[PDB]
């Protein structure tokens, strides 16, 4: 209710807008590499799911 | 902003529910003291400071399950307000969790739901969850229904509910409770999906690889579908499919609702490695019997519109190329009046994984509900379990001494009836 | 001074717009920011067509957004060049879409159709002249098909004289990613014959098939898409931005291309669209650029000119060219497929020719051309009408709206006649 | 300036009045003797010095409860004067404390009140504190308020009485005690609210999360209201609301000035964590029948002019929202005369709380005080009462031989037939 | 030296004058402590219109302030600008407003009025000329509608010849803060009929509509919406203080804009206003400027013009501008709508031009119109007033001070004939 909202909200959906275009120029990258595209795998982090398994 | 309230009913609805919300967190990124080491608002609430309330509410008649969520860890989170808990059980009995003990606590019930949805500015559907042969589960839920409809009218009410399994039963009086709840679901519910016990166990010993699972494992397979439907009101994605998109696409009909759940992939770590599981890969495993998560084979009946949706590094190309190959398909069948019968959405962020999970990280998935009259096989079941018991009259006066009148169960059975006969002219063509 | 209005209606007409002010900000020289950084004195001279200027040397397009769920718009802001439109022309609603004809129709859209059309208002009222307005829109959805019919109405109601120029996207017949489209497509035609001027008619599955046939793109994204698209709405008015040795603007067009007040729907065609190995064998030339466009795999739509007839066909050239060269080439392509023009209509090509071509191109083309080919494309959404209304269907999402099922029959009997009518002309 | 004194009679106001004095010392930042380590004048005059003394008189016919504050820490505060004491108890006999021993000290008191009024130069109202069931809070009020209205005339006189609850009761004459008090105060009261102790109790339960509350907890509730309602007088706000504006508003007639009370928001330390507490949500959980200090429906009847009061950061701008939000509940029923229906206000001083106290220290409170005709539902239960005891004349001997006369009791149950026709007469259709 | 008194009766005309003097006392350069440390010598002119001179340098204006309770007038004190109004023109009583209007027009203001007027008489009578008075009240309260109802009557006794122009605002459509208001509004209407010669209606509602949808301020304050008000006091006498190319006084707004005695209610508003950041977008000139004038948003009173018909219109202008400019606006404007403008009076649009602006703008506007949409508005009154009157209701408040049952319904007639007389009129 209270507030100076536009003054902050202004800072809020800067902060959003500029978030937006981070993750699409990285989404941009690992796109272009068609391998991580059609066929690509997390193979490290995938990994470890099968020693905890084990364990 | 535009928001969701979930409501938990039964024992069923809560083991679940709890589940769910340990998937939430975890993929926003709160502790479970609702602090922080976007799109919360979908969700939850912003209480002040740093802490964060969910938007559900957790009901049953007696206090066992709800008990669990006040001494575990997550009995910070929720407001004490949200777990409300009975003092004794309706006994797997419909007409005493409908009308002796559902209506001792209805009321009670009612208001703190309609409190939450004050908070909620942009509010555009609720989530209920059911066990059909609980007596809380199917008496309750009915009487939480029929208020709930004539208390905010045009808003959808979707519900997640278990059918009763095939052959897998727990409760001798299930098939009782199924058919009284199936009449007020019908003409209530905006939209409510099927899933069972049974498809569900096979699924989790053969695409996940477990010997001897829990209610744990297939209930975290059930939160991954809820996740994968509301992440298009959360994330960003190429193309959006709010609520109502779905309403509108999926049924024809207004009696016509109930849809078939499946998802892809469902594979265990080691095999994950093994393979690669491009875009047609995941699409293809969705049509399989195997993977669907209600054992009815679509192979009996026919489709109508189905629902695809896609996570991950997903171009809108890749879809394109594999629905069609699934269009040339003639193991697949679409009834002659929807030549189109496909919605697609396609988003960006991936599904998350849970320390203890089953499931690989896989970095492209597809999420897929499709409306298909192989459904009326389940009814069929249903409907010949009944006639055994209630010729000779086996479970009569538990009803009726609890306030039921006998006159229902055969209304009930009508209805059902009914609901058959509708299935059977819209798989007919001309 | 001849200045014109442009609406963006639905996702589709958001990112088509977004990135249809990329290219023209980069022709014209202006930084994201809205100021002029460019290089030549001929940019500034005939800014003003799409331009206001923002005290400060900041200009600021004659841009008006239109939807009915603000997801879309959020989108488009977080684009690099979001920052340019004006705040206050962003209108939108607070509902969900639907996918939805009768409802963007009679229900979001009459709550937003009297705060559009003052916004239309500002920018119509505030140039010295105004020649017509530049519409944007798909016809398979619910937004942009629902309420861009309506606003169609109300901009002819007020503004007769003005060209109503808008830019259509039809269903594709083999994938689509819309159950309810026939019901939409259909009755968003009969709002277009009646109204509009001019009808340019694009189809996803020929922009897919240039890009795998011609410019060989492994991973074509909508990006690369719409691209193809803003080129050809950047040619046909670069004759009112730029000197030319031969003078076309929308008015020109619309006299010859249309010979009677309903068969105005158009398909269009871009040249030269060149692969990325075959650069070093194609040697630039204006015969060179006619094989293109004439060639029917370059057609945005998916509809085989060689299957009907043309009535007229028109050509836009960019670059320092010879004259005769270009009118030799019409002679040529006419003379040798006579086959395909109408008799009572001699010399059926248009041509013109603009001196200022699109940047790291020295010579470039446009096509756009009336043929009775169109039959296809209407007959294929009336047959997936018929099946899904001669039993009924989703139809009662639309009945619980407010449209009558009288308003189907209609609106198949206008789209029928219509068919009926290039029939008749083809003889 | 503007002032406002306080009277406290039997052992129910008394009691009440040692809660209220320690509120306001604390509020302005007086020790309990009266000194310092503004609003100081509308309660307290300045002897001199540095020293400050209450406007209050202490009155009860029995010495044990005045004497607990004159042994109590608050003996340095008061004149003595002002704590008056008789002898023996009215023994909950209405006749006792109106004929026979109340005019023993009747014109003590009256000298003590109108002496302290001559000090205080801007004076507008009264507080009067009184419990119905009671002999000296019945028969003493009824006899004090008479010969203020010749005494004084036209300045506002306020009461606050405890009216007997539903079920909850102490004593068996009580119902006979209550009629005989009710003609005296419609007639002589500028305006009197109710207030009754069964509300209170499951208020301080469910709200407050109290195991076992007693008589001190519920004391400190009812100050927080007087100290909100007397708030526009002390302290700076942007509406401003005088005695006389909540006279007008209130009441359309003579005979309909009951209000009935509420206050938001009465919450623990524990849920405060959770809550938002904006004005939306605090004036939504104003209407509801839960948060009612009377145990009265108001959905059985409808609403007169409501008066809003806000104690907080609250702006003008969206509590004019909130009350644009109640007009659209369907579950509140408004007259059709009257659709203005409201007036706010808005103070800027935030709640105070107390050492070991029960509630929670929040950014903004709001108090609710509205007219409505469900208030006929609690004459109703008083009168089924009466007439049972006065069928069989059941303890008639002990008021008549105290010098009452038999005739007033047929006259008073006259009295409150006519009231209860008045306001079914104004709640009937317009 | 055309000079006007300034009365402040009730909360709500205490602090919109309080805010008032802001505005005058920094436009003019003078310091809160009431010296002069100005920036030109324009500004020392004609300060004599609002502000009487100390010996010292020290400047009191032409301030009588009035209140039947001193809380206001502690809060005034309190101000940044208290210190500059004249200690003995603070006239208060000692009694609760109570909000009624009777009470405060019979029972308190009989006692405070002749100190009042005698109060009014001291600064009336000291200075050269005296063109009129300037009132501002409310007219829902109980000390505003009522009391400024009696001290105009008398003003108007004494003072027939000059200009008795009040600022009044009206009871909101949709939410109020006062259950018993149109009683007092409609008691008060026949006083103002009769007695002031200027009257200018201002709704809060559309001050908070204002707010949003142009100034975008999240929350509005009491600070705010008094601020907007007070502009447009300053633009109107603004005439008096600074030369200009076209002068307009308060005298000949009054023959130009009223047609009939008894049809003197006017609208107001004000342009331009800047939308937070969003002024680096906007490229500032005359025809802006009137764009915002007459566009009906920007109306401080929640009366659709629209649904009315205009008599005439009034606009000023501040600035050094173009008078060409000015002239083809006003007749662009009345020529392009003339459906809204009556037939029998041709002309409907006053224009004049001042030299200096405001500070922090270099150019602003002020319009005042005159129509028939104020029939939307009264019927509001009425109607509320007609069903709370059936049931007799809260008149036992108000009987109990004097006022005979036979005053409500002859204010009610003449109330309705008002409004039949806009009806007649709109033929
Ligand atoms: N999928 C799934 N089903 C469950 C789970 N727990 C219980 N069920 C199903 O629930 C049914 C039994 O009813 P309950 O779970 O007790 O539901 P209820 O409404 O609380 O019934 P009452 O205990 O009588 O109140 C059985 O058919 C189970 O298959 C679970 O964790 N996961
Ligand atoms: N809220 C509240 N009510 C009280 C308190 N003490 C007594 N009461 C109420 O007072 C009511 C009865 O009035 P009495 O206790 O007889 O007080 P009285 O007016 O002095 O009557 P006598 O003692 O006989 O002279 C009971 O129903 C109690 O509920 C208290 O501390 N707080
Ligand atoms: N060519 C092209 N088509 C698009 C783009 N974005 C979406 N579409 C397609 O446009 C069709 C209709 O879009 P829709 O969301 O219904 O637009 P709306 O209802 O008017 O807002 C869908 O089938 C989309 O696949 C784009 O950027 N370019
Ligand atoms: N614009 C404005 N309106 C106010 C202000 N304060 C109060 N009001 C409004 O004025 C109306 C009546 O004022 P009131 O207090 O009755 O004035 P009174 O006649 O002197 O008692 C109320 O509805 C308030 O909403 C203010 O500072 N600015
Ligand atoms: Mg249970
Ligand atoms: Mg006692």
């Amino acid at each position: 209710m209270e507030l100076r909202q536009h003054s902050q909200i202004e800072q809020i959906e800067n902060a959003k807008i500029e978030r937006r275009r981070r993750e699409h120029a990285e989404r941009l990258k690992r796109i272009m590499d068609e391998k991580n595209l059609q066929m690509g795998m997390d193979y490290d982090a995938l990994q470890k799911q099968i020693d905890e398994k084990k364990a | 902003m535009r928001e969701v309230i979930s409501i938990h009913v039964g024992q069923a609805g809560v083991q679940i529910g709890n589940g769910c919300w340990e998937l939430y967190c975890l993929e926003h990124g709160i502790q479970p003291d609702g602090q922080l080491p976007d799109a919360f608002n979908t969700f939850f609430s912003e209480t002040g400071a740093g802490k964060h309330v969910p938007r559900a509410v957790f009901v049953d008649l007696e206090p066992t399950v709800v008990d669990e969520v006040r001494t575990g860890t997550y009995r910070q989170l929720f407001h004490p307000e949200q777990l409300i808990s009975g003092k004794e059980d309706a006994a797997n009995n419909y007409a005493r969790g409908h009308y002796t003990v559902g209506k001792e606590i209805i009321d009670l019930t009612l208001d703190r739901i309609r409190k939450l949805a004050d908070q909620c500015t942009g509010l555009q559907g609720f989530l209920i969850f059911h066990s059909f042969g609980g007596g809380t589960g199917a008496g309750f839920g009915s009487l939480l229904l029929e208020r709930l409809s004539v208390d905010y009218g045009k808003k959808s009410k979707l519900e997640f509910t278990v059918y009763p399994s095939p052959q897998v039963s727990t409760a001798i009086v299930e098939p009782y409770n199924s058919i009284l709840a199936t009449h007020s679901m019908i003409d209530h519910s905006d939209c409510a999906f099927m899933v069972d016990n049974e498809a569900l166990y096979d699924l989790c010993r053969r695409a996940l690889d477990i010997e001897r699972p829990t209610y744990t494992n297939l209930n975290r397979l059930i939160g991954q579908v809820v996740s994968s439907l509301t992440a298009s009101l959360r994330f960003d994605g190429a193309l959006n499919v709010d609520f109502t998109e779905f309403q509108t696409n999926l049924v024809p009909y207004a009696r016509i609702h109930f849809p078939i759940c499946s998802y892809a992939p469902v594979i265990s770590a080691e095999k994950a490695y093994h393979e690669q599981l491009s875009v047609a890969e995941i699409t293809n495993s969705l049509f399989e019997p195997a993977n669907m998560m209600v054992k009815c084979d679509p192979r009996h009946g026919k489709y109508m519109a189905c629902t695809l949706l896609y996570r991950g590094d997903v171009v809108p190309k890749d879809v394109s190329a594999a629905v069609a190959t699934i269009k040339t398909k003639r193991t697949i069948q679409f009834v002659d009046w929807c030549p189109t019968g496909f919605k697609m959405g396609i988003n960006y962020q991936p599904p998350t994984v849970v320390p203890g999970g089953d499931l690989a990280k896989v970095q492209r998935a597809v999420c897929m509900l499709a409306n298909t009259t192989a459904i009326a096989e389940a009814w069929s079941r249903l409907d010949h379990k009944f006639d055994l018991m209630y010729a000779k009259r086996a479970f009569v006066h538990w009803y009726v001494g609890e306030g039921m009148e006998e006159a229902e169960f055969p209304e009930a059975r009508e209805d059902l009836a009914l609901l058959e006969k509708d299935y059977d002219e819209v798989a007919a063509e001309s | 001074v001849r200045e014109i209005v442009h609406i963006q209606a639905g996702q589709c007409g958001n990112q088509i717009g977004a990135k249809f002010w990329e290219v023209i900000s980069d022709e014209h020289g202006i930084d994201p920011t809205g100021s002029y950084h460019g290089d030549s004195d001929l940019q500034l001279e005939r800014i003003n067509v799409y331009y206001n200027e923002a005290t400060g040397g900041k200009y600021v397009p004659r841009a008006i957004l239109v939807d009915l769920e603000p997801g879309t718009m959020d989108s488009v802001r977080a684009g690099q060049f979001g920052q340019l439109f004006r705040p206050d022309n962003f209108v939108f609603g607070q509902s969900g879409a639907g996918n939805n004809w009768a409802k963007g129709y009679y229900t979001e859209g009459q709550e937003l159709c009297e705060s559009i059309l003052d916004v239309i208002r500002k920018e119509a009222e505030s140039c010295d002249c105004l020649q017509g307005f530049q519409l944007v829109h798909s016809l398979g959805g619910g937004t942009g098909a629902g309420l861009g019919t309506l606003l169609l109405n109300k901009l002819r109601e007020e503004y007769p004289d003005r060209i109503l120029s808008t830019y259509s996207i039809v269903p594709s017949p083999k994938v689509s990613d819309t159950v309810v489209e026939p019901y939409n497509c259909t009755l968003s035609v009969h709002q277009l014959v009646e109204s509009a001027d001019e009808v340019f008619c694009i189809d996803n599955e020929a922009l897919y098939d240039i890009c795998f046939r011609t410019l060989k793109l492994t991973t074509p994204t909508y990006g690369d898409l719409n691209h193809l698209v803003s080129m050809v709405m950047s040619g046909t008015t670069c004759a009112l931005r730029f000197p030319g040795q031969l003078n076309s603007d929308l008015r020109k067009l619309a006299v010859n291309l249309v010979p009677f007040p309903r068969l105005h729907f158009f398909i269009v065609g871009f040249a030269p669209l060149t692969s990325r190995g075959s650069q070093q064998y194609r040697a630039l030339t204006v015969p060179e650029l006619t094989s293109q466009l004439f060639d029917n795999k370059n057609m945005m739509a998916a509809c085989d000119p060689r299957r009907g007839v043309y009535l007229t066909a028109s050509a836009h050239f960019r670059g320092r060219m010879s004259s005769k060269e270009v009118d030799e080439q019409m002679l040529n392509i006419q003379a040798r497929n006579t086959s395909y023009f109408v008799e009572w209509i001699p010399s059926n090509v248009k041509s013109a020719i603009c001196d200022i071509p699109p940047r790291g191109l020295k010579m470039a083309a446009t096509f756009i051309g009336n043929t009775t080919a169109f039959r296809e494309l209407f007959t294929r959404v009336d047959s997936q009408f018929q099946k899904m209304y001669a039993r009924r269907a989703f139809i009662h999402w639309y009945v619980n709206e407010g449209l009558e099922t009288v308003e189907f029959d209609e609106a198949r009997s206008n789209m029928t006649d219509l068919i009926q009518e290039y029939e008749m002309y083809e003889t």
